[PDB]
């Protein structure tokens, strides 16, 4: 924060290396999921059961 | 998908006899069945609308029972005024509906 620097040593900041690629991994299950059987079903059960 | 089967395809009997019929399914469907009768003509008719519950306005010569995937219908005393077509159908999805195949009856 000045226009003049005295003789010596100084410490300013830090450095970090950057990545270059993106990787994702998931299991290979490919079955359609049965949400249909419950949401639009015909008759629902009773509260006490 | 849901698929039915009926058995046997046809049978014949005489008056005053017990008759039976079987309807089978590929997976349990929890007693949501019914049967339809349709004589040669125009209008199919509702006969039994549950596992063992019958529609009003029909005499008491009919019975039937079942659960899981095993379902049987029967008539205790055949009468000559019974020559028609029969079917079993099911329902568990809001719309995925299908009838069976067909059962034939003939008199002696
Ligand atoms: C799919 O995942 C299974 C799980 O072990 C694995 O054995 C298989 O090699 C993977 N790939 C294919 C094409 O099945
Ligand atoms: C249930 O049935 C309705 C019929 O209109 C459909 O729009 C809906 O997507 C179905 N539910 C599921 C989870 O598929």
């Amino acid at each position: 924060k000045s226009f003049t620097v005295e003789k010596g040593i100084y410490q300013t900041s830090n450095f970090r290396v950057q990545p270059t690629e993106s990787i994702v991994r998931f299991p290979n299950i490919t079955n359609l999921c049965p949400f249909d059987e419950v949401f639009n079903a015909t008759r629902f059960a009773s509260v006490y059961a | 998908d849901i698929q039915m089967t009926q058995s046997p395809s046809s049978l014949s009997a005489s008056v005053g006899d017990r008759v039976t019929i079987t309807c089978q399914a590929s997976q349990d469907i929890s007693n949501y069945l019914n049967w339809y009768q349709q004589k040669p003509g125009k209008a199919p008719k509702l006969l039994i609308y549950d596992a063992s519950n019958l529609e009003t306005g029909v005499p008491s010569r009919f019975s039937g029972s079942g659960s899981g995937t095993d379902f049987t219908l029967t008539i205790s005393s055949l009468q000559p005024e019974d020559i028609a077509t029969y079917y079993c159908q099911q329902y568990k999805i809001l719309l995925t509906w299908t009838f069976g195949q067909g059962t034939k009856v003939e008199i002696k």
